[PDB]
């Protein structure tokens, strides 16, 4: 039914889970999301998340794509990520090559504010902080991008497009009603096929709203309201990974 | 059978005033059991079982400098997860693969 | 696109037009609209407006309908109204007769908060205050109930229903892009076949948001967002239409 999640509805439904942004930053977002959506050629630019930092200048990260195709048995989106400290002026996040993509996953810690920070590894490897930020965003998006099943569909020329006749998911408390965004529409892959204890679902059946929380990445929340058929997802907190899931559960 | 002052009970084989061979040790307090092969009064290999059903099967440090576990597989009954790995050092547990659903280690 | 209007969207988009609802009432509506919707059995129920009363307490009025039919060449909605002073308990707003409505018509000025006051008219007539409230509310509703053009369509069994695959109003800064709720989707009767100066429209092309203000009833505001096909209407103020409209123009 919906074609792009709102920022206001998402920030309203996920407020209870701590997924909130400052009010001045909220107004700046309201003004400066369309500006970036028009400056860049994108046609769907939403807010992805907000990563914390050693300063107060958290990283607000937005994501936008033009084309979304079906390549090699996977729905692939040519995503582009932007970051900002305040909601006013956005900058871009260039992708990182594989050598850095492997040398950036060993840098556990909380990111600092200035995006001109260099971490050191071992000879010494000097890595920029924006590379680490992009690595963390890519990992979280690979592990957590959640949408209701059958919300997308395949057309001619093999483009994944919103299912304009989507009638919602029956049993919105079962994990079988949600799927990764990069699963092809025909495939029966859902969040159930992931590790059993990774995802937690709390479903308010009276107000008809379901919340899916990631336990492997503790700061990722997703909401799905069935009566109005609106689904959104945000990530608040840093992008570190919960390795010892077996002990916590 | 040796009943210790703390309530811990060891049942099994002895050799020259120590625990040796097959033996099983029940702790008083934390109802956890060490079952398997003992050498010089210390655990070497076998299964460490908690009070609920979760356990750890593998090789432990001997009497040498402690009986701490060294390598093997953890299984947690609450989530049915199983993970193979080893304790690198300072207690840090490093696993070889992501956890996967399994069952208890019934030799 | 959207199935039912969102209260937070209405309050966010119509805030510039001075159509606001207090914080306590906001939270109380958020928690109490679903309860009354479920108790009554209505598929849709939403805040219709806020009529201001003499003393501090105000009249929040909500309306709800189950299904809208097509009868006698018009879209007939069987609506039921509820009123409240606080946003917690929703009592019923009873329908009134014809001659009683004519007597409501001669009651002017701001009505008082107490729902037990009785007005005096002329042989003397005793007019209950809730009757005056209902008369004003139904007058405003039957005058101005805006919905974007062709956003609803007929179906089998002839019940007007939301049009799931809706392109969006083209040329949205013109009255032809909007219509009355009770106008059939097929007919070309739109918001332009009424008096020439009773409506005003403001448009932001970058944000893509249109605001429609009723001039006959100054407190009726409507918004339509183009990027996300969401539209909503709200009434704030006492239920009096300015009969001296021509001199205003």
């Amino acid at each position: 039914v919906q074609l792009e999640p709102n920022i206001t509805l998402v920030l309203k439904h996920l407020a209870s889970c701590g997924a909130v942004v400052s009010a001045e930053q909220q107004a700046a977002l309201d003004h400066s999301i369309p500006i970036k959506r028009i400056e860049a050629g994108l046609r769907s630019l939403t807010l992805w998340g907000r990563l914390t930092t050693l300063n107060g200048k958290d990283y607000l990260v937005a994501e936008g794509y033009n084309v979304a195709s079906s390549k090699e048995g996977a729905a692939v989106y040519e995503t582009k990520y932007f970051y900002s400290q305040d909601g006013a002026r956005w900058s871009d996040l260039q992708p990182v090559d594989s050598e850095t993509a492997t040398r950036c996953a060993r840098i556990k810690g909380m990111l600092s504010g200035d995006p001109a920070k260099n971490y050191e590894l071992e000879l010494v490897f000097q890595i920029p902080e924006l590379a680490v930020l992009r690595c963390r965003v890519d990992a979280i998006a690979t592990a957590t991008s959640v949408i209701p099943t059958d919300s997308t569909i395949l057309n001619a020329a093999s483009q994944v497009v919103p299912n304009r006749l989507f009638a919602g998911a029956a049993y919105p408390e079962k994990l079988e009603s949600y799927q990764h965004r990069f699963s092809l529409p025909g495939s029966g892959v859902t969040l159930s096929q992931d590790l059993r204890g990774t995802w937690a679902v709390q479903y308010d059946a009276f107000k008809g709203v379901a919340q899916v929380r990631s336990l492997l990445f503790p700061g990722y929340f997703f909401y799905y309201a069935a009566n109005e058929l609106t689904w959104g997802s945000l990530y608040v907190g840093d992008g570190l990974r919960n390795n010892d899931l077996i002990f916590m559960l | 059978t040796y009943t210790y002052p703390n309530g811990d009970i060891y049942q099994g084989a002895f050799w020259a005033g120590k625990r040796h061979g097959k033996g099983m040790y029940h702790y008083k307090g934390p109802c956890c059991q060490l079952v398997g092969d003992w050498a010089d009064g210390g655990f070497t290999y076998g299964r460490w079982v908690y009070a609920d059903g979760s356990m750890f099967m593998g090789k432990f440090g001997g009497a040498a400098a402690d009986s701490k576990p060294t390598a093997g597989s953890y299984f947690y009954s609450s989530s049915s997860l199983v993970q193979e790995g080893h304790f690198a050092k300072d207690g840090s547990w490093v696993g070889h693969r992501d956890p996967a659903v399994g069952k208890e280690f019934s030799v």
